[PDB]
């Protein structure tokens, strides 16, 4: 998903659906590639 | 109008973006790692290019 070549325009907005896998959260959250990462209903640290 | 016992003046630089992290209960590379205000802050930040 992050990794995609090419993403989708906005009104026709790609969604992909995650599911029976583990998921380091770690390793989103601790890139310094991402210029807005806002959470809501949940804090960041505790995704993991 | 106010007096207080103690002030003090932490002073530092940072870049423009990360201006926002220096302040109460803030999250990012500022905020977790270099400096970090407490959430009950009673105080100024004070940022001038």
């Amino acid at each position: 998903v992050f990794n995609a070549t090419r993403f989708a325009s906005v009104y026709a907005w790609n969604r992909k659906r995650i599911s029976n896998c583990v998921a380091d959260y770690s390793v989103l959250y601790n890139s310094a590639s991402f210029s807005t990462f806002k959470c809501y209903g949940v804090s960041p640290t505790k995704l993991n | 109008d106010l007096c207080f016992t103690n002030v003090y003046a932490d002073s530092f630089v940072i870049r423009g973006d990360e201006v926002r992290q220096i302040a109460p209960g803030q999250t990012g590379k500022i905020a977790d790692y270099n400096y970090k205000l407490p959430d009950d802050f009673t105080g100024c930040v004070i940022a001038w290019n």
